[PDB]
């Protein structure tokens, strides 16, 4: 922000937003699978109980 | 007087306050293409030399 003027600063900061969004999406993508595995294990534990 | 291309002379400028809005009046240039930082806001950054 403090080193580049708007018409190219908007381009510069756009290259970070996409990368950060892509980095954030993988986290929830893997959590959605770990949650399913934990749910299966919990169902097995309940049946065993 | 100006030196030749093979014998370019280097000058060190330090220990002063630099204003970049007065360098336009000293030469009839118009392009002032700049690479790493916008010329519009060169007055808000503290350099080392």
């Amino acid at each position: 922000l403090s080193r580049l003027d708007p018409p190219e600063a908007e381009v510069q900061i756009d290259r970070l937003i996409t990368g950060r969004l892509q980095s954030l999406q993988t986290y929830v993508t893997q959590q959605l699978i770990r949650a399913a595995e934990i749910r299966a294990s919990a169902n097995l534990a309940a049946t065993k109980m | 007087r100006f030196a030749s291309v093979y014998a370019w002379n280097r000058k060190r400028i330090s220990n002063c306050v630099a204003d970049y809005s007065v360098l336009y009046n000293f030469a009839p240039f118009f392009a002032f293409k700049c690479y790493g930082v916008s010329p519009t806001k060169l007055n808000d950054l503290c350099f080392t030399n």
